[PDB]
């Protein structure tokens, strides 16, 4: 029973402004949904189509493409760690075991309770600063698998 | 008009127009997937591939798509060129990477774009030994049956759906090679012009359900001329 | 190494960065020489004035390309009637190994609107865009305090310094896409779609946003723009005595010493980086190999050092320059896994437009798995020399596959004896069915 | 005494689930030179393809095996046995209850479904041979 709240329909409608087309609002949109409901929903797609005047197959195709739009519904907090490859030399794969172990799932997979979902992704930009996590809009470097319980128990 | 120089022949063609359809006029055999006369060039199958010389005496060139290649005066090009061969024999072998061992159930079977062009070329011995990538279907109406795992990503469908149909609940989604053509949810394909996906479509994806009722072979037909 | 006298003079780009690591606002800027590149620009010079200042200059594109960007900015119409004209900031950094532009963005964040603002009056466009990645959480909020900071002195908006010139510049953060990058599909992102690229012929230069003449600029290029036109196009020609002129930013990441980043000249060579910047190798560790500049460029060797961080000259050995940013790969680390990690980036980043990107780096990847545990089959080494060929310049759509196949040929090349170590097993790829004789080759 | 190869009367066979094999391709129709089989496809709620009708005129039959080696599931397939003969040519004309026999014949283990991408019973998307399982175009994993 979908519904776009009249703050999230305004948030869209100002960053209309910002260009030619409505079209161009589409990812920002979809971020603005994300944002306040954890993912967006599919409900949401004919919603946020109808507001910007595009068609729904292409907002479906756009929250589809890019792998930070969310089509499934994840934790509370998301744990995004790097795996490309300069983060491959400095040890993420001891960082992947220890997040699996404190955890209790696999990659892709959310916690029982629904606390965490564990992803992993492509390079930070942190590449010098070692092995680099992301938990929602915090980095953290440096990471050893002893300090993974105690990070972690920051985000409840 | 022009004049372009063809594995030694010459031959006279439009200028306008670019290489695979000036050849293909001329009665020159050349792979194709993504191109369609109606719908235009776009460049993605990278099947159509051909050499091309910067002159005659030019002997190492480069090899070009002759979809997206203009039919210039002074054009050099080899289609029976050895390394073009072995790339769009490579072409059509990654397409077989993930096709289903479908022919004997598939609609398509017998007048099957991807069935000729994977003769045409002359790929007929499997190397690849992993596993293949599966999808689950859609409900397309009572007029189109849906099999996403025999799509090539041609991209045929799409343009000719939205862009010269103008159709609007037909999209591509997802990215790398899980990408998915289709509806966002299951229905019926609102267009008035939904039907003309099974000749659109060069595989088995989408068919003729009120064919495939009473299915038969193409070979086994009765045809005439009619209005 | 870790003393470095920065000055205004050899180092432009970094002088002004503060020793406690904060950010650089608009009243600090311009009591160090801050704004001043665009009032010379705006009241005394022609925007043809400044492209030509810029192409006399010698300014290379720092995306990975290293194309002019004077020619570059010359390729835009002379027409009167294409007046709607847009300024693209590619602050995508995607690129395994890349972390240069979160330097810029993060602590002077003046840096780039200076630079955006003289780049906007040049190419006459009206709009900028800075399309930023959307894991640089900070770099957005110091890069729109420093837009609305802009906003009360009258250095952007309407009427700039009591010129006729208005220009907007916006923020707009990105969905995670390494294809974003890439300056056609930028300008698809942009738009609001799939981030396809576009085939060039047209360029964006005459049909870019919204079929508008475009500018695609990398974050480290915009910020060369107010150093030059500041002191002069004959300081920075005369920086180094080389054939790349300017700055470029420079370091070395891995398992050495000191990672980092420095501002260097070009000609600089890479054992000058490893050894005395980074401090050289960790103890107990041997230098087995290194990528110049990132994930995409072929592989180098310890004797490929003593050798200039130019375009040409990395071009000559094999590679290719890219961001400049070297990774080094030392003696415990499997070349086979290295690899392995590297296509794996590269075939889900594939955007799935065409076939030999779409289909034939995943086959990469799974040849690769066999060779890391020890499944390959004989054949397999062969198809990877293959997929190499086949995937070069012009053969796919864009340049993504082309940059993915040469990690893969250079370590097939230096490095054979770990591929050969992984083809422990024969070839059989068919089952047994009885009644039916088998083809025995 | 006959050989295993002999080309005498013609089949169908089952599959070892119990199936029948012939799954309606009309490959053996049209590879036979002197066009003496018919037969028209069926399809299951299921999903399988079978044959509706299947029609061999025994009286045109010249015993080639052309139809044999043409089928992609070895559902056709010719036996050791000569001893056929009618008083009324009609009584030559051969429908699927005289041709499909209890089991697989000459070759005992291939089910052509468990290669096939087609979705039936017992086999969903992902469950044939070197096929993985389907990933949508929502999952969180890039
Ligand atoms: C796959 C791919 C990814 C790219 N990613 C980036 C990027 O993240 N940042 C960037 O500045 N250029 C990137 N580029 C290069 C751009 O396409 C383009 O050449 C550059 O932005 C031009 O700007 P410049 O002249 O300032 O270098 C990428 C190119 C490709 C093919
Ligand atoms: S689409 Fe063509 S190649 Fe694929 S199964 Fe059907 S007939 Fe065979
Ligand atoms: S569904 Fe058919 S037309 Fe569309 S991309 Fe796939 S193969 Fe091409
Ligand atoms: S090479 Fe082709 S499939 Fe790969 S990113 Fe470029 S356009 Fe997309
Ligand atoms: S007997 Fe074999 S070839 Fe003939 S229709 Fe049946 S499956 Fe096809
Ligand atoms: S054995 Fe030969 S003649 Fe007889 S049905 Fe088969 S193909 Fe036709
Ligand atoms: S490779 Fe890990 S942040 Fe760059
Ligand atoms: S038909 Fe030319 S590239 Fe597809």
């Amino acid at each position: 029973a979908f519904e776009l709240s009249a703050a999230e329909r305004e948030a869209i409608e100002h960053e209309m402004h910002h260009y030619e087309d409505p079209r161009a609002a589409s990812i920002e949109a979809l971020k603005i949904v994300q944002k306040q409901r954890g993912w967006v929903p599919d409900g949401a797609i004919h919603a946020i189509a109808d507001v910007l005047g595009i068609p729904a197959s292409d907002v479906e195709g756009v929250a589809t493409f890019y792998s930070q739009i969310f089509r499934q519904p994840v934790g509370r907090h998301v744990i995004r760690y790097c795996d490309s490859v300069v983060c491959h030399i400095n040890g993420y794969q001891g960082i992947q075991a220890a997040l699996e172990k404190k955890l209790n799932i696999k990659p892709g997979q959310t916690t029982f309770d629904g606390r965490f979902t564990l992803l992993p992704t492509c390079c930070l930009g942190n590449c010098d600063k070692g092995p680099n996590m992301m938990i929602d809009e915090d980095t953290h470097a440096h990471l050893t698998p002893e300090a993974i319980p105690e990070l972690l128990e920051r985000y409840k | 008009m022009a004049t372009i120089h063809v594995d030694g022949k010459e031959y006279e063609v439009n200028g306008a127009d670019n290489l695979l359809e000036a050849c293909l006029s001329l009665g020159l055999d050349i792979p194709y997937f993504c191109w369609h006369p109606a719908l235009g060039s776009v460049g993605a199958c990278r099947q159509c591939a051909v050499k091309q010389y910067q002159n005659a005496e030019d002997t190492r060139g480069r090899l070009v798509m002759s979809c997206m290649t203009p039919a210039s005066d002074g054009t050099f090009i080899s289609i029976d060129d050895e390394e073009a061969k072995q790339f769009r024999e490579s072409v059509v072998e990654w397409l077989m990477t993930n096709h289903p061992h479908d022919c004997p159930v598939c609609e398509e079977g017998g007048n099957c774009h991807l069935q000729d062009m994977t003769v045409m070329t002359g790929h007929s011995f499997r190397r690849y030994r992993f596993t293949k990538r599966t999808h689950r279907n859609q409900d397309l109406g009572p007029f189109i049956s849906h099999e996403m795992n025999r799509c090539i990503a041609c991209y045929r469908c799409v343009r000719y759906y939205k862009d010269y149909a103008d159709g609007t609940d037909l999209g591509v989604y997802g990215a790398h090679d899980n990408v998915y053509f289709g509806r966002p949810e299951d229905g019926t394909l609102e267009s008035e012009f939904s039907g003309n996906l099974v000749e659109i479509c060069p595989t088995g994806v989408f068919t003729d359900k009120t064919h495939s009722e009473r299915y038969n072979r193409k070979w086994d037909m009765q045809f005439a001329p009619s209005i | 190494m870790k003393n470095i006298i920065r000055t205004p003079e050899t180092h432009p780009l970094t002088w002004r960065l503060r020793d406690d690591k904060q950010p650089v606002w608009l009243d600090e800027y311009r009591s160090k020489n801050g704004y001043e590149g665009a009032r010379k620009a705006l009241t005394g010079l022609s925007p043809d004035e400044i492209v030509n200042q810029v192409k006399d200059a010698g300014l290379k594109g720092r995306g990975g390309a290293g194309f002019s960007t004077g020619l570059k900015w010359s390729l835009m119409p002379k027409d009167e009637s294409m007046n709607i004209r847009y300024l693209l900031c590619n602050a995508d950094e995607m690129e395994p190994g890349t972390y240069k532009d979160r330097l810029l963005m993060e602590q002077l964040p003046h840096l780039l609107v200076e630079g955006m603002l003289i780049s906007a009056f040049a190419l006459k466009a009206y709009r900028g865009y800075i399309f930023l990645r959307g894991e640089y959480i900070e770099a957005a909020v110091n890069l729109r305090r420093a837009i609305a900071e802009a906003t009360e002195a009258g250095l952007l908006g309407k009427n700039i310094m009591g010129t006729g010139f208005d220009f907007e510049l916006f923020v707009h953060t990105g969905a995670g896409r390494y294809i974003c990058g890439e300056e056609t599909a930028l300008i698809n992102s942009l738009e609001g779609r799939r981030a396809n690229p576009r085939s060039k012929p047209p360029f964006p230069a005459t049909s870019g946003a919204w079929g508008k003449p475009t500018c695609v600029n990398n974050v480290e290029t915009l910020c060369n723009v107010p150093a030059i036109l500041a002191n002069g196009v004959e300081w920075y020609q005369n920086i180094s005595k080389s054939k790349d002129a300017g700055t470029k930013l420079m370091g070395f990441s891995g398992r050495v010493k000191n990672p980092g980043l420095w501002e260097l000249p070009f000609g600089t060579t890479a054992r000058e980086i490893l050894e005395d910047y980074a401090g050289g190798m960790r103890d107990g560790l041997k230098f087995k190999a290194w990528q110049p500049g990132g994930a995409g460029t072929d592989f180098l060797t310890e004797a490929h050092l003593d050798l200039p961080m130019e375009f040409e000259s990395i071009g000559k050995a094999g590679s290719r320059l890219g961001t400049a940013l070297a990774m080094a790969v030392d003696h415990e680390i499997n070349m086979v896994s290295l690899v392995r990690n590297l296509e794996e980036f590269f075939a889900r980043e594939s955007c799935g437009w065409c076939t030999p990107c779409r289909d034939g780096l995943p086959w990469s990847v799974k040849i690769l798995r066999a060779l890391e545990r020890g499944e390959g089959q004989p054949g397999d080494i062969e198809t990877l020399e293959q997929l190499c060929r086949f995937l070069g310049p012009g053969k796919t759509f864009c340049a993504h596959a082309p940059g993915a196949v040469e990690p893969l040929q250079s370590a097939i090349k230096y490095f054979r004896e770990e591929f050969e170590a992984g083809i422990k097993q024969p070839f059989s790829n068919t089952h047994l069915i009885n009644g039916i004789q088998p083809n025995l080759l | 005494y006959l050989p295993p190869r002999y080309r005498g009367r013609i089949v169908l066979t089952r599959d070892p689930d119990g199936e029948e094999r012939c799954v309606a391709c009309n490959l053996c129709a049209v590879a036979c030179p002197v066009g003496c089989i018919s037969l028209q496809k069926a399809e299951t709620k299921d999903g399988r393809w079978y044959p509706e009708f299947f029609r061999i005129n025994f009286s045109r039959c010249i015993f080639c095996g052309l139809c044999e080696e043409a089928c992609p599931t070895t559902a056709i397939q010719l036996t050791p046995d000569f001893e056929m003969g009618e008083y009324k040519r009609q009584d030559l004309v051969y429908e699927k209850e005289d041709l499909l026999i209890s089991g697989p014949g000459k070759y005992p283990e291939y089910n052509f479904y468990r290669m096939a991408g087609m979705a039936i019973d017992g086999k969903d998307k992902g469950e044939a041979e070197n096929e993985a399982k389907p990933i949508d175009v929502k999952s969180l994993l890039p």
